[PDB]
DNA sequence: GCGGTTGGTGGTAGTTACGTTCGC
C-alpha cells in the first residue's frame, strides 16, 4: 500500500503570505494526486484534483504541482478562512490512501485574553460537587498559562483545559480551565483564584472570588 | 442538487453490529460508485472501500472484508455499510462519497460527501449530561454540560437567536470516562435583568433536551 | 462558447463523453 507523508504537519503564517505544503508518496503515483481542505466539524472539500487542476468554486490562490513521488499545494496569499487541515490523497493503486494532514494556523497581531471566573452554581453544589471555571476569551497566540490558587496554595495540576478551534474570521482562541472539587473539599477553602500569563499581558491577570 | 445523507450512527458495544445508510439524491444513482471513508476523532482519513452501484460489486481495503459488508437498494437510491464484530478502534465518523459528475479520463476524486455519522464502540453505558449555569461593560455567562457519554452534544443560545460572542468548547474526557464541556457567551452587563438568556442543550444519544435560564 | 454545476440511455465497467443541461 502506498504511504503518503505531508510536510510540515502543522504551520503558522500571516494573511497574504505564500504557504507551501509538501506531499511525498512511497512510490511513483503517475500524477494521480488530489488535495482536500477540512474545516472543524465539516466533511473534507476537494480543492485540487489530478495534481494541478483547480476545482470549480475554489479561489485561484490555491494551486497544485508535482510528479513522481513529490507534490506541493501552494496557497499564494493566505486568508483567515484558510484555517483548516489539508490532506493529499493518491488514486494510483488501491487502497486509496491519504497523507496524515497538515494543520494551517493563521497568524495575527497579539491579543490579550479577557479573563472571567465562575463560582460553582447552587444547582451543582446541591448534588455534592463543585466546579470552578476560568475563561480566557479571544486571545492570540494560542499559548497561555493558567494557574489555580486556592487560599494561596497552587492547585493547577488538578484542573483540565479545553481550547476552541481558531476562529475563521478573527483568528483568535478562547480557553476554559475547570477545577472540580467535592462539595466537602470546596467548603474547606475561602479564596479561589485563577492567574493568567500570556504574551499580550505585561503582568499576570488574576480573577478571584471568596466562597459565599 | 446532488446530496448524500447518511444515518444509522450510534453507540454500540464491542462485538455488536450497526448498519449505516447513505441516501443519494439529485443524480443517476447507478452511474457513480459509492465510496466509504472514516475518520477517527482527532485523526486522519481512511478509505474503507467502494461499491459499483450497477454491478453491486464491492472492493474493500485492508482487512475490512472480514467484518464489513457493502450493499445497495437501488429502488431507494441507498447504499449500506453493515459492520459486524465492532471493535473500539472502529470508533470514527463514517462518510460516504461520490466521484464528480464527469469522472472520465482519470478525473477521480471525492467530489460530494455525506455529512458523516458517528459510530462509537464502547462498553460504557449511555448517560445524559447535567446542565449547570455559569452565572455572570461586558459580562460573560454560560452553561456547564457535565458528565455525559457518548459524544456528541450540541448547544445553542436563545434557540439560535444569539450567535455573536458564543464559544462552545470541545469536550474533555474526565478520569471517570465521562465527557464535560462549557458553552459561554459575552453580553453587556446592562442587559443582565433585561434580556433572558437560555442555553439549549441537546444530547441525542440519551434523548436528553434541557433548556437552562442563566440568571445573574 | 465552452467548461461544470446537469440529463439521459445503457449496462456487469468509474460506467464518462456524449446531448437533452447549467452558468458565466
Amino acid at each position: 500500500d502506498i504511504q503518503m507523508t505531508q510536510s510540515p504537519s502543522s504551520l503558522s503564517a500571516s494573511v497574504g503570505d505564500r504557504v507551501t505544503i509538501t506531499c511525498s508518496a512511497s512510490q511513483d503515483i503517475s500524477n494521480y494526486l488530489n488535495w482536500y481542505q477540512q474545516k472543524p466539524g465539516k466533511a473534507p472539500k476537494v480543492l485540487i484534483y489530478f495534481t494541478s487542476s483547480l476545482h470549480s468554486g475554489v479561489p485561484s490562490r490555491f494551486s497544485g504541482s508535482g510528479s513522481g513521488t513529490d507534490f506541493t499545494l501552494t496557497i499564494s496569499s493566505l486568508q483567515p478562512e484558510d484555517f483548516a487541515t489539508y490532506y493529499c490523497q493518491q488514486y494510483s493503486t488501491v487502497p486509496w490512501t491519504f497523507g496524515q494532514g497538515t494543520k494551517v494556523e493563521i497568524k495575527r497581531t497579539v491579543a490579550a485574553p479577557s479573563v472571567f471566573i465562575f463560582p460553582p452554581s447552587d444547582e451543582q453544589l446541591k448534588s455534592g460537587t463543585a466546579s470552578v471555571v476560568c475563561l480566557l476569551n479571544n486571545f492570540y497566540p494560542r499559548e497561555a498559562k493558567v494557574q489555580w490558587k486556592v487560599d494561596n496554595a497552587l492547585q493547577s495540576g488538578n484542573s483540565q483545559e479545553s481550547v476552541t478551534e481558531q476562529d475563521s474570521k478573527d483568528s483568535t482562541y478562547s480557553l476554559s480551565s475547570t477545577l472540580t472539587l467535592s462539595k466537602a473539599d470546596y467548603e474547606k477553602h475561602k479564596v479561589y483564584a485563577c492567574e493568567v500569563t500570556h504574551q499580550g499581558l505585561s503582568s499576570p491577570v488574576t480573577k478571584s472570588f471568596n466562597r459565599g | 442538487e446532488v446530496q448524500l445523507v447518511e444515518s444509522g450512527g450510534g453507540l454500540v458495544q464491542p462485538g455488536g453490529s450497526l448498519r449505516l445508510s447513505c441516501a443519494a439524491s439529485g443524480y443517476t444513482f447507478t452511474n457513480y460508485g459509492m465510496n466509504w471513508v472514516r475518520q477517527a476523532p482527532g485523526k486522519g482519513l481512511e478509505w474503507v472501500g467502494w461499491i459499483n452501484t450497477y454491478t453491486g460489486e464491492p472492493t474493500y481495503a485492508a482487512d475490512f472484508k472480514r467484518r464489513f459488508t457493502f450493499s445497495l437498494d437501488t429502488s431507494k437510491s441507498t447504499a449500506y455499510l453493515q459492520m459486524n464484530s465492532l471493535r473500539a478502534e472502529d470508533t470514527a465518523v463514517y462518510y460516504c462519497a461520490k466521484y464528480p459528475h464527469y469522472y472520465g479520463s482519470s478525473h477521480w476524486y471525492f467530489d460530494v460527501w455525506g455529512q458523516g455519522t458517528l459510530v462509537t464502540v464502547s462498553s460504557a453505558s449511555t448517560k445524559g449530561p447535567s446542565v449547570f449555569p455559569l452565572a455572570p461593560g461586558t459580562a460573560a455567562l454560560g452553561c456547564l454540560v457535565k458528565d455525559y457519554f457518548p459524544e456528541p452534544v450540541t448547544v445553542s443560545w436563545n434557540s439560535g437567536a444569539l450567535t455573536s460572542g458564543v464559544h462552545t468548547f470541545p469536550a474533555v474526557l474526565q478520569s471517570s470516562g465521562l465527557y464535560s464541556l462549557s458553552s459561554v457567551v459575552t453580553v453587556p452587563s446592562s442587559s443582565l435583568g433585561t434580556q433572558t438568556y437560555i442555553c439549549n442543550v441537546n444530547h441525542k444519544p440519551s434523548n436528553t433536551k434541557v433548556d437552562k435560564k442563566v440568571e445573574p
